[PDB]
């Protein structure tokens, strides 16, 4: 079938700049009766793709106008001018042309930002889950950019391995930070064995490493 | 608008039919595949009136699409673990219309079914920061995804990070949703989140509180 390359990542733009995406193809992309069935859609993080662009160029319903589409024979581009913080997600180019109808690999649009430190925050376990035989300790890292942070827990000061797991949210829809929770996860027993538990991160928008912490107890 | 019928649960060579129903219109539909952490699929294309169903090579054997006249119907066969996704359905009108579903998770494992427990991050005020304070849900051990977290019955949004669940070694799932919150409104307005597991029936208002 037709191969789509959309081969473009992140390189983070700045909100009311531009920027163009493109989608490389194989076929002629003209239907014998006047058009061409190129169409450029976005998914937003974690909702159901939406219509841009229909015809290589036509604009969809509420799509504003600094969405443009445009190519050259088999290489198109969408461009957004006046960049939004809201336009992350993924925009993806298909095809009505041969049968198998085929997307590309999608582009992950990121928007740059002013530098922000973490807010972080402690979360002991609960009681509840404490009846039960697990202990689960969790760390915020709240509304930081860019994305590379770095953080270490910390058990009556030893550091802790393979016992932690992490997930992070998409670039915020309105402020285009990023937010990163921690879960460290121990047996009762093990965790009654110890006092401090503490959380301690570092990003560049942070003059020393920040830490949280708390006491098993209150 | 449309809205599909999902959260399926099924065994490695088992069936799943999956539904679409229609809340304005039903002519012209398009069905897709979107592999959990993956670009979109193409499934095929149904003539509500005339079963007219062309499909893509992978899917000829698998996919099979009917109507009802309101609804779309989606049938697959012969699950395997790279059939575990999300499943679409929308209909363009040809210009400038198009509406789609909010997706159908397919599952296909042996695993059981599984109920969340639902545990607080509870918020101190006085160990936390000077602003704002955190709170939060732990929605740990279940399967399958997904869970669904709201804070005061969807009135509270502003600051909600509901993080995407990780697969513990386990085998079994757990996801937080924290909000941050000024720490004058602590003890005197209520944050209650409600979590829904439909794959377990599994509904729960969870009260977080500071630590008493």
């Amino acid at each position: 079938d037709i191969v789509l390359t959309q081969a473009a990542p992140s390189v983070p733009v700045t909100p009311g700049e531009s920027v163009s995406i493109s989608c490389r193809s194989s076929k002629s992309l003209l239907h014998s009766d006047g058009n061409t069935y190129l169409y450029w859609l976005l998914q937003r993080p974690g909702q159901s793709p939406q219509l841009l662009i229909y015809r290589m160029s036509n604009l969809a319903s509420g799509v504003p106008d600094r969405f443009s589409g445009s190519g050259s024979g088999t290489v198109f581009t969408l461009r957004i001018s006046r960049l939004e913080a809201e336009d992350v997600g993924i925009y993806y180019c298909m095809q009505h042309l041969e049968y198998p109808f085929t997307f590309g690999g999608g582009t992950k649009l990121e928007i740059k930002r002013t530098v922000a430190a973490p807010s972080v925050f402690i979360f002991p376990p609960s009681d509840e889950q404490l009846k039960s035989g697990t202990a689960s300790v969790v760390c915020l890292l709240n509304n930081f950019y860019p994305r590379e942070a770095k953080y270490q827990w910390k058990v009556d000061n030893a550091l802790q391995s393979g016992n932690s797991q992490e997930s992070v949210t998409e670039q915020d829809s309105k402020d285009s930070t990023y937010s990163l929770s921690s879960t460290l996860t121990l047996s009762k027993a093990d965790y009654e064995k110890h006092k401090v538990y503490a959380c301690e991160v570092t990003h560049q928008g942070l003059s020393s490493p920040v830490t949280k912490s708390f006491n098993r107890g209150e | 608008q449309l809205l599909q019928s999902g959260a399926e649960l099924v065994r490695s060579g088992a069936s799943v039919k999956l539904s679409c129903t229609a809340s304005g219109f039903n002519i012209e539909m398009h069905w897709m595949k979107q592999r959990p952490e993956q670009g979109l699929e193409w499934i095929g294309w149904i003539d509500p009136v005339n079963g007219d169903t062309e499909y893509a090579p992978k899917f000829q054997g698998k996919a099979t699409m009917t109507a009802d006249t309101n609804t779309a119907y989606l049938h697959l066969n012969s699950l395997t673990s790279e059939d575990t996704a999300v499943y679409y359905c929308n209909f363009y009108d040809g210009y400038l219309f198009a509406f789609w579903g909010q997706g159908t998770l397919v599952t296909v494992s042996a695993a059981s079914t599984k109920g969340p427990s639902v545990f607080p991050l509870a918020p101190s005020s006085k160990s936390t920061s000077g602003g704002t304070a955190a709170l939060g849900c732990l929605v740990k051990d279940y399967f399958p995804e997904p869970v669904t977290v709201s804070w005061n019955s969807g009135a509270l949004t502003s600051g909600v990070h509901t993080f995407p669940a990780v697969l513990q070694s386990s085998g079994l799932y757990s996801l937080s949703s924290v909000v941050t919150v000024p720490s004058s409104s602590l003890g005197t307005q209520t944050y209650i989140c409600n979590v829904n597991h439909k794959p377990s029936n599994t509904k729960v208002d969870k009260r977080v509180e500071p630590k008493s």
